[PDB]
Protein backbone atom coordinates (compact mmCIF):
# COMPACT_ATOMS: atom_id res chain seq x y z
CA UNK A 1 0.00 0.00 0.00
CA UNK A 2 1.78 3.08 -1.33
CA UNK A 3 1.02 6.67 -2.30
CA UNK A 4 3.94 7.04 -4.73
CA UNK A 5 2.54 7.72 -8.19
CA UNK A 6 -0.65 9.35 -6.88
CA UNK A 7 -0.94 13.10 -7.40
CA UNK A 8 -3.05 14.38 -4.50
CA UNK A 9 -5.07 17.60 -4.48
CA UNK A 10 -7.70 19.26 -2.33
CA UNK A 11 -10.44 21.82 -2.87
CA UNK A 12 -12.27 23.99 -0.38
CA UNK A 13 -16.06 23.85 -0.58
CA UNK A 14 -19.18 24.19 1.55
CA UNK A 15 -21.24 21.13 2.45
CA UNK A 16 -24.25 22.46 0.53
CA UNK A 17 -22.02 22.83 -2.56
CA UNK A 18 -20.31 19.43 -2.71
CA UNK A 19 -22.70 18.10 -5.36
CA UNK A 20 -22.30 21.13 -7.62
CA UNK A 21 -18.53 20.93 -7.09
CA UNK A 22 -18.52 17.22 -7.95
CA UNK A 23 -20.29 17.95 -11.23
CA UNK A 24 -17.61 20.50 -12.12
CA UNK A 25 -14.94 17.83 -11.67
CA UNK A 26 -16.97 15.44 -13.83
CA UNK A 27 -16.81 18.06 -16.59
CA UNK A 28 -13.17 19.04 -15.91
CA UNK A 29 -11.39 15.69 -15.49
CA UNK A 30 -10.76 12.96 -18.08
CA UNK A 31 -12.31 10.20 -16.00
CA UNK A 32 -11.89 6.68 -17.33
CA UNK A 33 -13.34 5.11 -14.19
CA UNK A 34 -13.97 6.86 -10.87
CA UNK A 35 -14.37 5.99 -7.20
CA UNK A 36 -16.00 8.43 -4.76
CA UNK A 37 -15.74 7.94 -1.00
CA UNK A 38 -18.32 9.00 1.59
CA UNK A 39 -18.26 8.84 5.36
CA UNK A 40 -21.60 7.07 5.98
CA UNK A 41 -23.77 4.47 4.29
CA UNK A 42 -26.80 6.70 3.74
CA UNK A 43 -24.51 9.43 2.43
CA UNK A 44 -23.38 6.84 -0.15
CA UNK A 45 -27.01 6.14 -1.04
CA UNK A 46 -28.12 9.74 -1.52
CA UNK A 47 -24.99 10.74 -3.45
CA UNK A 48 -25.63 7.87 -5.87
CA UNK A 49 -29.09 9.31 -6.54
CA UNK A 50 -27.74 12.85 -6.99
CA UNK A 51 -25.19 11.66 -9.54
CA UNK A 52 -28.01 9.88 -11.39
CA UNK A 53 -30.01 13.11 -11.32
CA UNK A 54 -27.03 14.72 -13.08
CA UNK A 55 -27.13 12.06 -15.81
CA UNK A 56 -24.17 9.77 -15.08
CA UNK A 57 -24.40 6.02 -14.38
CA UNK A 58 -23.73 5.14 -10.75
CA UNK A 59 -22.90 2.01 -8.76
CA UNK A 60 -22.48 2.01 -5.00
CA UNK A 61 -21.36 -0.24 -2.15
CA UNK A 62 -21.42 0.09 1.62
CA UNK A 63 -20.99 -2.05 4.71
CA UNK A 64 -24.69 -2.53 5.44
CA UNK A 65 -24.96 -4.28 2.06
CA UNK A 66 -24.63 -8.04 1.65
CA UNK A 67 -21.28 -9.54 0.66
CA UNK A 68 -23.00 -11.59 -2.06
CA UNK A 69 -24.36 -8.26 -3.33
CA UNK A 70 -21.08 -6.31 -3.24
CA UNK A 71 -19.52 -9.02 -5.42
CA UNK A 72 -21.92 -8.55 -8.33
CA UNK A 73 -21.43 -4.78 -8.15
CA UNK A 74 -17.64 -4.95 -7.97
CA UNK A 75 -17.41 -7.52 -10.77
CA UNK A 76 -19.64 -5.50 -13.09
CA UNK A 77 -17.74 -2.31 -12.25
CA UNK A 78 -14.48 -4.12 -13.06
CA UNK A 79 -15.72 -5.23 -16.48
CA UNK A 80 -16.55 -1.57 -17.15
CA UNK A 81 -20.36 -1.55 -17.30
CA UNK A 82 -20.68 1.62 -15.21
CA UNK A 83 -17.99 4.30 -14.93
CA UNK A 84 -18.43 5.70 -11.41
CA UNK A 85 -18.62 3.98 -8.03
CA UNK A 86 -19.65 5.54 -4.72
CA UNK A 87 -18.82 3.54 -1.63
CA UNK A 88 -18.14 3.72 2.10
CA UNK A 89 -15.28 2.06 3.99
CA UNK A 90 -14.90 -1.72 3.90
CA UNK A 91 -12.28 -3.86 5.62
CA UNK A 92 -12.47 -6.26 2.65
CA UNK A 93 -13.28 -3.84 -0.18
CA UNK A 94 -11.29 -5.66 -2.86
CA UNK A 95 -8.48 -5.50 -5.40
CA UNK A 96 -7.65 -2.25 -7.17
CA UNK A 97 -9.06 -1.48 -10.62
CA UNK A 98 -6.62 -0.64 -13.39
CA UNK A 99 -9.04 1.66 -15.25
CA UNK A 100 -9.59 3.87 -12.17
CA UNK A 101 -7.47 6.99 -12.70
CA UNK A 102 -9.50 9.34 -10.45
CA UNK A 103 -10.36 8.82 -6.78
CA UNK A 104 -12.43 11.40 -4.92
CA UNK A 105 -12.86 11.83 -1.18
CA UNK A 106 -16.31 13.40 -1.31
CA UNK A 107 -15.98 13.49 2.49
CA UNK A 108 -12.54 13.88 4.05
CA UNK A 109 -11.58 11.06 6.45
CA UNK A 110 -10.53 11.70 10.04
CA UNK A 111 -7.79 9.08 10.50
CA UNK A 112 -4.65 8.72 8.42
CA UNK A 113 -5.07 4.95 8.05
CA UNK A 114 -8.43 5.45 6.31
CA UNK A 115 -6.89 7.93 3.87
CA UNK A 116 -4.21 5.35 3.07
CA UNK A 117 -6.86 2.66 2.54
CA UNK A 118 -8.78 4.98 0.20
CA UNK A 119 -5.91 6.49 -1.82
CA UNK A 120 -3.23 3.80 -1.49
CA UNK A 121 -2.16 1.66 -4.44
CA UNK A 122 -0.63 -1.80 -4.86
CA UNK A 123 2.99 -1.34 -5.93
CA UNK A 124 4.49 2.06 -6.75
CA UNK A 125 5.29 1.24 -10.39
CA UNK A 126 2.67 1.29 -13.12
CA UNK A 127 -0.54 2.74 -11.71
CA UNK A 128 -0.95 6.46 -12.39
CA UNK A 129 -3.84 8.58 -11.18
CA UNK A 130 -5.02 11.59 -9.23
CA UNK A 131 -6.86 12.03 -5.94
CA UNK A 132 -9.12 15.00 -5.17
CA UNK A 133 -10.17 15.76 -1.59
CA UNK A 134 -13.21 17.96 -0.93
CA UNK A 135 -12.60 19.63 2.44
CA UNK A 136 -14.77 22.06 4.37
CA UNK A 137 -13.42 24.84 6.57
CA UNK A 138 -13.75 22.43 9.50
CA UNK A 139 -11.80 19.65 7.73
CA UNK A 140 -8.62 21.75 7.54
CA UNK A 141 -7.20 20.48 10.85
CA UNK A 142 -7.48 16.86 9.66
CA UNK A 143 -5.87 17.81 6.33
CA UNK A 144 -2.55 19.02 7.75
CA UNK A 145 -2.47 16.29 10.40
CA UNK A 146 -3.14 13.55 7.84
CA UNK A 147 -0.30 14.48 5.50
CA UNK A 148 2.17 14.94 8.36
CA UNK A 149 1.23 11.56 9.83
CA UNK A 150 1.69 10.08 6.34
CA UNK A 151 4.73 12.03 5.16
CA UNK A 152 3.00 13.03 1.91
CA UNK A 153 1.86 16.40 0.57
CA UNK A 154 -1.63 17.38 -0.60
CA UNK A 155 -1.52 20.49 -2.80
CA UNK A 156 -4.33 22.85 -3.83
CA UNK A 157 -6.01 21.86 -7.08
CA UNK A 158 -4.41 23.69 -10.05
CA UNK A 159 -6.21 25.51 -12.84
CA UNK A 160 -5.24 22.68 -15.22
CA UNK A 161 -4.37 19.09 -14.31
CA UNK A 162 -1.87 17.76 -16.84
CA UNK A 163 -3.25 14.60 -18.50
CA UNK A 164 0.15 12.92 -18.18
CA UNK A 165 -0.53 12.63 -14.43
CA UNK A 166 -3.57 10.37 -14.89
CA UNK A 167 -4.02 9.50 -18.59
CA UNK B 1 -26.12 10.46 13.87
CA UNK B 2 -27.22 10.31 10.23
CA UNK B 3 -28.54 13.77 9.35
CA UNK B 4 -30.02 15.03 6.09
CA UNK B 5 -26.99 16.21 4.08
CA UNK B 6 -26.90 19.85 3.04
CA UNK B 7 -26.16 18.96 -0.59
CA UNK B 8 -29.21 16.68 -0.86
CA UNK B 9 -31.42 19.77 -0.44
CA UNK B 10 -30.37 22.36 -3.02
CA UNK B 11 -30.66 22.08 -6.79
CA UNK B 12 -27.86 19.80 -8.06
CA UNK B 13 -27.91 20.96 -11.71
CA UNK B 14 -26.43 24.45 -11.97
CA UNK B 15 -24.11 25.61 -14.74
CA UNK B 16 -20.62 26.96 -14.24
CA UNK B 17 -18.00 26.12 -11.68
CA UNK B 18 -14.28 26.70 -11.18
CA UNK B 19 -11.58 26.89 -8.51
CA UNK B 20 -9.50 29.90 -7.51
CA UNK B 21 -5.82 30.24 -6.62
CA UNK B 22 -6.54 29.17 -3.02
CA UNK B 23 -8.23 25.94 -4.14
CA UNK B 24 -11.63 27.24 -3.03
CA UNK B 25 -14.56 26.27 -5.26
CA UNK B 26 -16.69 28.92 -6.97
CA UNK B 27 -20.23 27.68 -7.54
Amino acid sequence: LTLKGVTQYYAFVQERQKVHCLNTLFSKLQINQSIIFCNSTQRVELLAKKITELGYCCYYIHAKMAQAHRNRVFHDFRQGLCRNLVCSDLFTRGIDVQAVNVVINFDFPRMAETYLHRIGRSGRFGHLGIAINLITYEDRFDLHRIEKELGTEIKPIPKVIDPALYV
Amino acid sequence: DENLPEWAIENPSKLGGSFDASGAFHG
